[PDB]
């Protein structure tokens, strides 16, 4: 049923781009300007910050980016967002950027502080996906959840309780945490956990174990595409009328679309500009604890460790001056693309039988199998 | 240490799974 599905999501994309449309539009910015993922993303933020503000706004000048601190009426971009999806709230939209942003996070940063302060192993990099991904977000916000996500959640609401409404959530958080796992003992194991209304160490200490039982009897957490605004508002400006003709988030739509983004960069003097659209575009797909070997593969060209990654992240700092700050075109295109999965793979080969596909084949026809007998560099992004 | 210990997997492909 490619009818809701593929063309609600359409609609709630839609939304997004003939937001960053108007919005841009009102900032009086120009096309290259528009182009910025530094722009795109302050404006980004500015909405979900207004919808649970001001920001950083860089413009070109003969020469040189000028850098503006701006501010907006709160609810002026809760107009002009509701405005564009037809006065709905179009919760999805909101979401949608709410998880680009988390996977730009779960690449351009590790999360260790807080993994070890809540008592998990700093080594669980590989299930914190989304451990940045406010609570806000939606049902199809948490599917996108590592396993080690959810645990850094109930040790610390369990931690600070053991140390009323609040049951259901518990219930349910684990829920959702059974169901990241695809085998009987996990499922069992979790029940088992759930069972306690006052779980002390008895739980704290089990969840730990079963978090490192996902290391290698992984569980099902979905993969989400979610690439920038500009990217939708150019789209959209551009003709595409998604609702229309049809959009995912885990299909061949989104590598399509990055095939011919026209994205910029602000980019710091002593930065490399190939390894900054690396980061960009592994935050484009929840490539960021995905197996380098496959990255490259898929991507088409080396796709670095972060050790080796020269890039301290994608937004500037206000201790930052922009004498001597510059700007570069981000490489977003990929040589193949690939069904961006939910399951953590069972029996050692996964997936078996499914490949990748040329950016041609639009259908999921004619499927492609990696051999990795080659001269790589590394599996752990970190 | 300090590092990763297992892939996550972000796409469906024939491939073994690091850990």
């Amino acid at each position: 049923n490619a009818t809701e599905i593929r063309a609600s999501v359409g609609k709630m994309i839609d939304g997004i781009g003939r937001f960053y449309i108007q919005m841009c539009t009102e900032l009086k910015l120009s096309d290259y300007e528009g182009r910025l993922i530094q722009n795109s993303l302050t404006i980004e933020r500015m909405v979900l910050s207004a919808f649970d503000t001001g920001g950083p706004i860089y413009r070109r000048v003969d020469g040189k980016w000028r850098r503006e601190l701006i501010l907006y009426d709160k609810e002026e971009i809760r107009r002009i967002w509701r405005q564009a999806n037809n006065g709905d709230d179009a919760t999805a939209g909101l979401t949608h950027m709410m998880i680009w942003h988390s996977n730009l996070n779960d690449a351009t940063y590790q999360r260790t502080r807080a993994l070890v302060r809540t008592g998990m192993d700093p080594r669980m990099c590989s299930l914190m996906q989304g451990s940045t991904l406010p609570r806000r977000s939606g049902a199809a916000g948490a599917a996108v959840k590592g396993v080690g996500t959810m645990v850094m959640e109930l040790i610390r609401m369990i931690k600070r309780g053991i140390n009323r409404r609040t049951r259901i959530a518990y219930e349910r958080m684990c829920n959702i945490l059974k169901g990241k796992f695809q085998t009987a003992a996990q499922r069992t194991m979790v029940d088992q956990v759930r069972e306690s209304r006052n779980p002390g160490n008895a739980e704290f200490e089990d969840l730990i174990f079963l978090a490192r039982s996902a290391l290698i009897l992984r569980g099902s957490v979905a993969h989400k595409s979610c690439l920038p605004a500009c990217v939708y508002g150019s789209a959209v400006a551009s003709g595409y009328d998604f609702e229309r003709e049809g959009y995912s988030l885990v299909g061949i739509d989104p590598f399509r679309l990055l095939q011919n983004s026209q994205v910029y960069s602000l980019i710091r003097p002593n930065e490399n500009p190939a390894h900054k659209s690396q980061l960009v575009w592994m935050a484009c797909h929840s490539a960021a604890f995905e197996d380098l070997r496959v990255s490259s593969f898929i991507r088409g060209t080396k796709v670095v460790p972060r050790g080796k990654l020269s890039t301290r992240g994608v937004q500037i700092a206000s201790n930052e001056n922009m004498e001597t700050m510059e700007s570069s075109t981000l490489e977003l295109r990929s040589r193949y693309w690939a069904i961006r999965t939910r399951s953590g793979g069972n029996t050692d080969v996964s997936f078996q039988g499914r490949g990748v596909f040329e950016l041609s084949d639009e259908k999921a026809t004619s499927p492609i199998v990696p051999s990795f007998d080659m001269s790589n560099e590394g599996s752990y992004f970190f | 240490s300090s590092g990763q210990i297992s892939i996550q997997p972000t796409f469906s492909v024939q491939r073994n799974l690091p850990f």
